[PDB]
RNA sequence: AGAACCUUACCUGGUCUUGACAUCCACGGAAGUUUUCAGAGAUGAGAAUGUGCCUUCGGGAACCGUGAGACAGGUGCUGCAUGGCUGUCGUCAGCUCGUGUUGUGAAAUGUUGGGUUAAGUCCCGCAACGAGCGCAACCCUUAUCCUUUGUUGCCAGCGGUCCGGCCGGGAACUCAAAGGAGACUGCCAGUGAUAAACUGGAGGAAGGUGGGGAUGACGUCAAGUCAUCAUGGCCCUUACGACCAGGGCUACACACGUGCUACAAUGGCGCAUACAAAGAGAAGCGACCUCGCGAGAGCAAGCGGACCUCAUAAAGUGCGUCGUAGUCCGGAUUGGAGUCUGCAACUCGACUCCAUGAAGUCGGAAUCGCUAGUAAUCGUGGAUCAGAAUGCCACGGUGAAUACGU
């Protein structure tokens, strides 16, 4: 039992912290509002595909912060995030969320740069002769 | 001929560094330099001695030498004068008064660099060498460990070209990460110019030598460990 | 690279760092702006024969145990080449391979 | 164009030579391998030989060259002209 | 939050030696006085070298080589003059470096 | 050659409407690693379209997305001192690949004052089999009807296969000359 | 890995020879410090402080000059004379150690066949047997996730409250560095020669030795370093030594490897706007401060580092603006002043801005990397670092086509 029930919403090694509740639909994104943040953008309708999904627009009260990522990007990592805060309104919710993809974490991770070559894999450009 | 040299890639689990200080970033050169200092120079006086490894070591106020030989007297010569100049020359090297302690003696028969040693003194005195690494081999298996590689080079047998050759015996392994395993190049001079022998050997698989610690934090150490979460 | 040149260098590196320390808001005082019609003596910079040496613009160090330039790495006082000898022999506390 | 900054130069090696050159007003070409420096008025009526690496080149001290080096009339490199490579240092 | 009253900093280039050092100065604190906390392991540092490989040339093969430094704070409330006398007679580690000073 | 069979890595529905076509199409328009306008320059387009027909956004993509498709391709394997060509069925998702790349290599020549725009006019009039892919699905359709005469390698592989208790008929699997 | 001078292997100019520097010996001077002037500076002439150290009280040593020797010194030559060390093939999928047999023996065999793999992995099996190397693994690192600390970290709620972790205070919460949890083609299904193994199934972050890294056999290759560093052969030792300065490798005839950034409009510009990671900083950077067109400047709280700063992180986002005209892209060159790091900005270092103002509109021969956090693309810090990154190292942002076929 808890004040706001919370999902990590760990994707491409960016993190968005947020805290679900029952209320009237309510969001703040890194305190402030949302025409702030994502100001006439496609990210607005990001972190709602989900909740739409699921018909609960006008039911949950949220509260985000996040770090790393674009912005672009922070949109795409919240869109996971409220998926994984949400998992008791029904238990089965975490299960049909992981089911729709929204609970998964990304799981390719980083490849170092290599030392003598150029990039990660990138082996040097020579014409050489 | 490839390969990182085997030592150098097993000192951040289960090896020990060669030397272990700290000097805060800034002075870590100057450090280092004197260091070295110690270990070209220490081990210069105790030649005629019988030795394996030399491991340095630096709290406050101190250099604390550990030192590694074939037998526990061999360092501490007649009535503890010839140990007494050692650490004499080592206050004069380093920056700070100078401490130093014998360790424990182990596998001093079958040990990387012992055997070394061994195998360069019979090259220094033109004896004919016609088994001699082949004995080495068989001895440090007949003594203990689970594998050893020898490679042999100085120009063998008075050969006008570079003509090196080798054995591996048991089992040694090349690109392993865990535990330690005891390598030595050892460099000598004899007739025809600077020889050299190569001695990689292999004691075991699993070494629990160097660890983080066992536990969580609260487990581990005092009874009454919970913060206040707030209380200033 | 030769004996005479790499004695050199070390001279001009304990001066470097000698003179320059207690220089640090010099340079402010004696030469820029806060010496408007103040200090700029030839008095105080007949003086600097001796100080040609111990300039912050030879204050490039080299090798600690070999005086060689050129390569240099003053966090081991040795260069690239020397570092991986001493890595290889386990000389350097800290050093290891990386993996990540 | 780059300069000086702010700070004073009178150099070293001219300042001993300059001063018991100006007591004669002018002397004898002055054997100089200060090519880093600049002119000033102290040195104006003055002759300062110029080693430029290989030998000495006597430079006429006048008002038209005191915002001007010692470096900028001695030589140093070389442009290969090609109808035949050069064989001379141009001043 | 707190404000930092003492800094008491182990640092250290060895990653074992620095834990076990903090978790004896934690047991001397508790030994000595009444207010201790468990040690904040605090970021490590990690500064990254490349050089050669081959004595002369062979530009493409190169080496990689890492330094690790790690840093404690431990972070007694209040140190005891008997914490600070059982903490430096008790000091025998190399690996790190303790400091009592603050900053 | 190849030890074992080997996957491909999979597109995931895009975040504003649900759809892997739209998701792999954005992906091909990517510039530069700058996916972010073309996620811009993609939602923009689909509007444009939505003011040329209301009832569907992706009126004049879908239609596109038949029109200046590819069935077939040209493969080469030489037949002595000679080298030929062989034409080959493609898969549907190498199919698609070629018709959208073909779109946005088509769309950035049109000119006018934004992407959004002529990525919409080349979808218009490639949908109406009247724009720039045309010729390209032309093309490549004639020399795969031409080049129908030759095949690969066809004397000594045909034995290859007779004499390993294999058929009499050219066996498609690996390090047998075929 | 940061070649003005020091950086010097090169080259030119001054100058001495037990020699820059150590040990050992003889004589004079303490070494150290402060100071004018000739000479580039070495060096020389004079001034002033001191007369330490040990003591047959003679005299010596430390150090400096002078001299005798022993001797230092040398990127000085030789890579088919070497050692130390490392590159290639190549992640080939093979290679070797102990032993027996078969041949007269070189040598074979194993190390080869079929099926399969990342694999000497595994089913079957022959005079190859027994076993190791590569590979597999522990391994670091990432990733969820369990797990603890709870600050210089964090803040669902609560108090002071502009509702800012600033602080009273709080553990839901990432979050740091660390014990580690999980995944084994093991399971169950299909396939597959019985079989290894592949692919599906499912719970989970994840199925394919979970991502990534470490990782690379014996060793030919006559690979390459005497120049980190060791060293015989082998040369100078009034020097292939050494004090002191100026010049160069970054020239200029040109060709050529590499990368950056641009050639647009998916973009460039102005104004406005958003979130990083990781690490470095005491000769240094640095809030606020006042000054300047700007660059910068002078002053200065502060900074062992999740304490302060580097830092405005950019790409991305908003709005308006631009039309193939080298412009509304790109803005290079250079005169001139203002500025910087430095006793020196001229050939070999950094920037502003005034005046004027070009090349480049996707590039011929040539030419390379990639199976996925990869390729692609943007910015940041660091190693070096007086000045100077297009580079290197690594970090975090954004992130793709397809793998039918040999």
């Amino acid at each position: 039992a808890e004040n706001q029930y919370y999902g990590t919403g760990r994707r491409k090694s960016s993190a968005a912290r947020v805290f679900i509740k029952p209320g009237n639909g309510k969001i703040v994104i890194n305190q402030r509002s949302l025409e702030q943040y994502f100001g006439r953008e496609t990210a607005r309708m990001v972190v709602r595909q989900p909740l739409e999904l699921v018909d609960m627009v006008e039911k949950l009260d949220l509260y985000i912060t996040v770090k790393g990522g674009g912005i672009s990007g922070q949109a795409g990592a919240i869109r996971h995030g409220i998926t994984r805060a949400l998992m008791e309104y029904d238990e089965s919710l975490r299960s049909e969320l992981r089911k729709a993809g929204f609970v998964t974490r990304d799981a390719r991770q980083v490849e170092r740069k290599k030392v003598g070559l150029r990039k990660a894999r990138r082996r040097p450009q020579f014409s050489k002769r | 001929g490839q390969k990182v040299h085997p030592n150098g890639i097993r000192l951040g689990i289960v090896k020990p560094w060669n030397s272990t200080w700290f000097a805060n970033t800034k002075e870590f050169a100057d450090n280092l330099d004197s260091d070295f200092k110690v270990r070209q120079y220490l081990t210069k006086e105790l030649a005629k001695a019988s030795v394996s490894r030399i491991v340095i070591e630096r709290p406050a106020k101190s250099i604390r030498v550990t030192i590694h030989t074939a037998r526990p007297g061999i360092v501490i010569g007649k009535k503890g004068e010839d140990v007494e100049k050692l650490r004499k020359v080592v206050a004069d090297i380093a920056g700070v008064p100078a401490q130093i302690n014998i360790a424990e003696v182990r596998k001093p028969e079958l040990d990387a660099k012992l055997v070394a040693d061994s195998i360069t003194s019979q090259l220094e005195r033109r004896v004919m060498f016609r088994r001699a690494m082949k004995r080495a081999v068989q001895n440090a298996m007949r003594l203990g460990a689970k594998g050893i590689k020898v490679e042999v080079s100085g120009r063998l047998g008075g050969a006008e070209i570079a003509r090196t050759e080798w054995y591996r015996e048991g089992r040694v392994p090349l690109h392993t990460l865990r535990a330690d395993i005891d390598y030595n190049t050892s460099e000598a001079h004899t007739t025809y110019g600077v020889i050299g022998v190569k001695v990689w050997i292999f004691k075991g698989e699993i070494l629990g030598g160097m660890a983080a610690v066992e536990q969580p934090e609260k487990p581990a150490a005092q009874p009454k460990k919970q913060q206040r979460k707030g209380r200033k | 690279a030769k004996q005479s040149m790499k004695a050199r260098e070390v001279k001009r590196v304990a001066l470097a760092d000698k003179y320059f320390a207690k220089r640090a808001e010099l340079k402010a005082i004696i030469s820029d702006v806060n010496a408007s019609d103040e200090d700029r003596w030839n008095a105080v910079l007949k003086l600097q024969t001796l100080p040609r040496d111990s300039s912050p613009s030879r204050q490039r160090n080299r090798c600690r145990q070999t005086g060689r330039p050129h390569g240099f790495l003053r966090k081991f006082g040795l260069s690239r080449i020397k570092v991986r000898e001493a890595a290889m022999r386990g000389e350097i506390p800290g050093l290891k391979k990386a993996s990540w | 164009p780059r300069s000086l900054k702010k700070g004073p130069f009178i150099d070293l090696h001219l300042l001993k030579k300059v001063e018991k050159a100006v007591e004669s007003g002018d002397k004898k070409p002055l054997r100089t391998w200060s090519r880093r420096s600049t002119i000033f008025p102290n040195m104006i009526g003055l002759t300062i030989a110029v080693h430029n690496g290989r030998q000495h080149v006597p430079v006429f001290v006048t008002d038209e060259m005191v915002g001007h080096k010692l470096g900028e009339f001695a030589p140093t490199r070389t442009y290969r002209g090609h109808a035949a490579d050069k064989k001379a240092k141009k001043k | 939050m707190q404000n930092q009253r003492i800094r008491i900093r182990l640092k250290a280039f060895d990653h074992r030696l620095i834990d076990q050092a903090t978790a004896e100065i934690v047991e001397t604190a508790k030994r000595t006085g009444a207010q201790v906390r468990g040690p904040i392991p605090l970021p490590t540092r990690k500064e990254r070298f490349t050089v050669l490989i081959s004595p002369h040339v062979n530009k493409d093969a190169r080496d990689q080589y890492e330094i690790r430094t790690h840093l404690r704070l431990v972070d007694i409330v209040e140190p005891t003059e008997k914490t600070v006398d059982a903490l430096m007679r008790l000091d025998l580690a190399a690996g790190v470096d303790v400091q009592i000073s603050l900053g | 050659p190849r030890r074992r069979v080997i996957g491909q890595r999979k597109i995931l529905p895009d975040p504003k409407f649900g759809s892997e076509l739209l998701a792999k199409f954005v992906n091909i328009l990517m510039v530069d690693g700058k996916k972010s306008t073309a996620e811009s320059i993609v939602y923009s387009a689909l509007e444009t379209l939505a003011q040329r027909s209301g009832k569907s956004e992706l009126e004049a993509f879908e239609v596109a997305l038949e029109n200046v498709r590819p069935t077939v391709e040209v493969k080469s394997r030489r037949v002595g001192g000679s080298t030929y060509q062989v034409p080959v069925e493609v898969r549907p998702v190498r199919r698609n690949a070629l018709a959208m790349r073909w779109i946005v290599e088509a769309a950035r020549k049109r000119g006018d004052k934004s992407m959004a725009l002529r990525l919409a006019n080349e979808l218009s009039d490639a949908a109406e089999n009247k724009g720039t892919a045309v010729k390209k699905r032309e093309d490549v359709h004639r020399m795969a009807e031409a080049n129908k005469a030759f095949a690969h390698y066809r004397w000594l592989s045909l034995r290859s296969f007779s004499h390993q208790a294999g058929a009499s008929s050219k066996q498609p699997a690996l390090g047998y000359l075929n």
